[PDB]
């Protein structure tokens, strides 16, 4: 049918959080308080365009 | 003399009774005993219950708080 629409390699490449999971799992708390505040905008976007490539900022 | 073996003057009582003490206590003390053991273990295992109840809420905070 129709083609595709796959973004660029060069908008996806963003340095990760390179931790270990379990300080990651320690630390989730405070990461959840304080931080993760902005977020709940990006997993709303998420949930109402159920498309990733298109709330990857 | 005479030297044969008679009872060299008298031998003592022997028993023959059914001596049986009846070890323990009525049944109503066995069923008191057994009720109320059970219950402890009852409460105790519904504290240590709930308490694992809290700590598992707190673990789906971390699974919530972790995943986006």
């Amino acid at each position: 049918p129709g083609i595709v629409e796959l973004p660029s390699l060069e908008d996806l490449k963003v340095q990760e959080v390179k931790v270990s999971s379990s300080v990651l799992k320690a630390a989730a708390h405070h990461y959840g308080a304080q931080c993760d505040k902005p977020n709940k905008e990006f997993m709303l976007c998420r949930w109402e365009e159920k498309d990733p490539r298109r709330c990857l900022e | 003399v005479k030297q044969d073996m008679p009872p060299v003057g008298g031998y003592g009582p022997i028993d023959y009774k059914r001596n049986l003490p009846r070890r323990g206590l009525s049944g109503y003390s066995m069923f008191a005993v057994g009720i109320g053991a059970l219950l402890f273990g009852y409460w105790s295992m519904m504290r240590w219950n709930r308490e694992r109840r809290r700590l598992q809420i707190e673990d789906f905070e971390a699974r919530i708080a972790l995943m986006p």
